[PDB]
RNA sequence: UGACCCACUCGGCACCUUACGAGAAAUCAAAGUCUUUGGGUUCUGGGGGGAGUAUGGUCGCAAGGCUGAAACUUAAAGGA
RNA sequence: ACAGGGCCCAUUCGGGUCUUGUAAUUGGAAUGAGUACAAUGUAAAUACCUUAACGAGGAACAAUUGGAGGGCAAGUCUGGUGCCAGCAGCCGCGGUAAUUCCAGCUCCAAUAGCGUAUAUUAAAGUUGUUGCAGUUAAAAAGCUCGUAGUUGAACUUUGGGCCCGGUUGGCCGGUCGGAUUUCCAACGGGGCCUUUCCUUCUGGCUAACCUUGAGUCCUUGUGGCUCUUGGCGAACCAGGA
């Protein structure tokens, strides 16, 4: 086995749910992780960075060894957490899960001239930590991936595949960029155009209407 | 004095040096497409470089204004002429989706290989190098020729060579004169 | 948002904060959407149908909402009175 | 309305308030006075003829002990008095005194290299004929 | 009228809470909108010392200030 | 001559038949570096290119220079030394079994060329406009006023209407692999008109049709251009205002 657990765990093992885009509308959270597994199978790892510390105990020194890690697969659909542990084999393991509940979409979409079939961002985004600061905007066709090996990585996971960056902004911090970087594209999502103003008008939520499934 | 001649390099190197990231696709290209050298992988890389921006500058003029137009009905064709894009593409838009990869194959050094005459990509060279192919009848020694599409099948083997007349070549001058 | 040749291409339409016309970005847990309710024709709540309405986060900081529907279902056409929009 | 002056007539007032600013930053410091001509070694310069003196030995700056091997020079032009270090082996051998030698900088500007300290040349020749040679021996000497 | 209560606001002097952001971090509604790198502009720094000394030049009655070297030395000094 | 890395059988050998290989017996072929008749070349020779004669068996006709802890490819081989010699661009070895020194074997890297020192470049987003840092790392002047310097809200014809044509892209290839028409998308661009400066006057200039004196080859016609007469000025000469 899997099981579950909560309302909206049961309902998707049971598939009276289908797609992840359902759960972003009505913008359930996630606790159980296999939520995601069925689903977006799509979905691949990669690791970025294992570093050592450390909390120092009275005649040694303690270690653990953040990973952090980031998932996803090409269409907008972003993984990113960080979980210490101790001993590598929790540490990554239960970083690949970490990230899994913070799946996040894009809103890959044009530079200008419509054309046929998204390569860059919708809109200039900006993300803030402590003090790296991500000015990503988008770039015409196949321009590039324009920065640091890691954000590449990021965005490529993301397709997304092309798209001006810039940093501000200690990005010796493989961690709080990418934190910042993600708090961004995640937010593409977070912004006004004419395009969306016609008004949508409210399905119903999944709570209550396969209501006695989810129970026993 | 004169007239100062006039010339530019056409490579423009890597912004980053070393990466087992974007090096390991180069050797997946060299390898492949025959090449040589990385001062070819990165000869392309600027002339793509190149083309790439002409668009960009456009696109940002209106549309319709005449040197947007004319470029692009003149631009486009010089792509057309040289089988890099198709018919079909061509708006404009689009030359950008254009990677190193699809000029490869308009290379005489591989055209030569597709028209097979040449065991693997190598014979597809030497073959290249020793004056034995030919457009018109005429030799072309340089592996990057780049293929006019217009041409192709005029693509040979000539008289000069010694697979197509204009004698055996040279090493059958010695099977001959010692029985 | 959308193609050359009228192909919705996007993952969806986010929902819009029902009086705020802002967004609802994903992962917002604060986050609710009413299901109120209407009576029929007797005190008996009706079945299979109701309103609706949608609370960002945005607001449950800051006291407003209590007062943001008492807007709104006396704007829509159920409440009489408590509220106004002359203070 | 941060400390600048901004509207539209205040040309005046920047093309000063950075040509002041610039100076502290370092380097626009050198280009002025600039240092180059009158102070350092070369001057000007990248390259520099000299003749030896003695065959100095200087220990060492510590995390390290490292007895390494320099020499002083004289030179044809200012005349100081530098010193100088050697690369490879034992090297020193192949430096005999009042003997011409060539020689270059340290790739690091004024400054000074790794665990030595007042010290900033490196021997790159000697005669004129590499050292490189005169130790992976594709030469030798008069 | 006045004190008061509450409702609202504009301008303060701060504070809490988040972190979507930023950071080396500690923490920060600004240190946010920065490799997706650019709203306006004035100062400053570019290893540690030698030393804010020696020198000149200058303001002061003096204490002293502002200006500000180099030779030499050194693989670390430092931040969290 | 063995060793093999396969294969077809192995009821146990082991052979075997496609293969690399350690070899310290190996034998037939091949050349020019050097030497050198001649021709050449050369004003005159040297050389080159030619070529008669010659010239390859390891002790030759012998390839070196720099390393073999890390950086950074590669020796936890043997011998000596014992914080002394010495090495080491920096981290550092060495104080009795040294993976660093001296040296043997062994291997690694460049290779008719390697090293060595100096200067400069990239590396250097550690001089920076593109691209830096200034809460404590080295840095926001003690704070304000100011002549230069530098920046500086918005608003002064938009829209629509008709034309006509380019040359990319389709649909016919029209044909013994390119010529172009209807069908037709993209896209520029000149007209002209909707209250619409085109410094503008004297000629010559007209170049165009508001002209139409006649008309009709053919799909039962806004598909096709031969001709002088009233009248288009910026297709332009050339003096000025």
């Amino acid at each position: 086995g899997w099981v579950p657990v909560t309302k909206l765990g049961r309902l998707v093992k049971a598939g009276k749910i289908t797609t992840i885009e359902e759960i972003f509308l009505h913008s359930l959270p996630v606790k159980e992780f296999q939520i995601i597994d069925t689903l977006l199978p799509g979905l691949q790892d990669e690791v970025m960075n294992i570093k050592p510390v450390q909390k120092q105990t009275r005649a040694g020194q303690r270690t653990r060894f953040k990973a952090v890690v980031v998932v996803g697969d090409s269409n907008g659909h972003v993984g990113l957490g960080i979980k210490t542990a101790k001993e590598v084999a929790g540490a990554i393991r239960a970083g690949i899960i970490i990230a899994k509940l913070s799946v996040i979409p894009i809103r890959r979409g044009y530079w200008g001239t419509n054309l046929g079939q998204p390569h860059s961002l919708a809109t200039k985004t900006t993300g803030k930590c402590g003090s790296v600061t991500v000015r990503l905007i988008p770039a015409p066709r196949g321009s590039g991936i324009v920065a640091s090996p890691a954000v590449k990585k990021l965005l490529q996971l993301a397709g997304v595949e092309d798209v001006y960056t810039q940093s501000n902004g200690k990005t010796r911090t493989l961690e709080n960029t990418l934190k910042a970087a993600f708090v961004a594209i995640g937010n593409t999502y977070g912004f006004l155009t004419p395009n969306l103003w016609a008004e949508q008008p409210l399905p119903v939520s999944p709570l209550d209407i396969y209501s006695d499934e989810a129970s026993a | 004095p004169r007239a100062p001649r006039t010339y530019s390099k056409t490579y423009s190197t890597p912004k980053r040096p070393y990466e087992s990231s974007r090096l390991d696709a180069e050797l997946k290209l060299a390898g492949e497409f025959g090449l040589k050298n990385k001062k070819e992988i990165y000869r392309i890389s600027f002339q793509l470089s190149k083309i790439r921006r002409a668009a960009r500058d456009l696109l940002t003029r209106d549309e319709k204004d005449p040197k947007r137009l004319f470029e692009g009905n003149a631009l486009i064709r010089r792509l057309v002429r040289v089988g890099v894009l198709s018919e079909d593409k061509k708006k404009l838009d689009y030359v950008l989706a254009l990677k190193v990869e699809d000029f490869l194959e308009r290379r005489l050094q591989t055209q030569v290989y597709k028209l097979g005459l040449a065991a693997s990509v190598h014979h597809a060279r030497v073959l290249i190098t020793q004056r034995h192919i030919a457009v018109g009848k005429q030799i072309v020694n340089i592996p990057s020729f780049m293929v006019r599409l217009d041409s192709e099948k005029h693509i040979d083997f000539a008289p000069t060579s010694p697979f197509g007349g204009a004698r055996p070549g040279r090493v059958a001058r010695r099977n001959a004169a010692r029985k | 948002m959308e193609n050359d040749k009228g192909q919705l291409v996007e993952l969806y339409v986010p929902r819009k904060c029902s009086a705020t016309n802002r967004i609802i970005k994903a992962d917002d847990h604060a986050s609710v959407q009413i299901n109120v309710a209407k009576v029929d024709e007797e005190g008996r709540a009706i079945p299979g149908e109701y309103v609706t309405y949608a609370l960002s986060g945005y607001v449950r900081s800051r006291g407003e909402s209590d007062d943001s529907l008492n807007r709104l279902a006396q704007n829509d056409g159920l409440l009489k009175n408590v509220w106004s929009y002359s203070r | 309305g941060k400390g600048k002056p901004r509207g539209l007539n205040s040309a005046r007032k920047l093309r000063v308030h950075r040509r002041n600013n610039r100076w502290a930053e370092n380097n626009y410091k050198k280009r002025l006075l600039g240092t180059a001509f009158k102070s350092s070694p070369f001057g000007g310069s990248s390259h520099a003829k000299g003749i030896v003196l003695e065959k100095l030995g200087i220990e060492s700056k510590q995390p390290n002990s490292a007895i390494r091997k320099c020499v002083r020079v004289q030179l044809i032009k200012n005349g100081k008095k530098v010193t100088a270090f050697v690369p490879n082996a034992g090297c020193l051998n192949f430096v005999d005194e009042n003997d011409e030698v060539l020689l270059a900088g340290f790739g690091r500007k004024g400054k000074a290299k790794g665990d030595i300290p007042g010290v900033r040349f490196k021997v790159v020749k000697v005669s004129g004929v590499s050292l490189l040679a005169l130790w992976k021996e594709k030469k030798e000497k008069p």
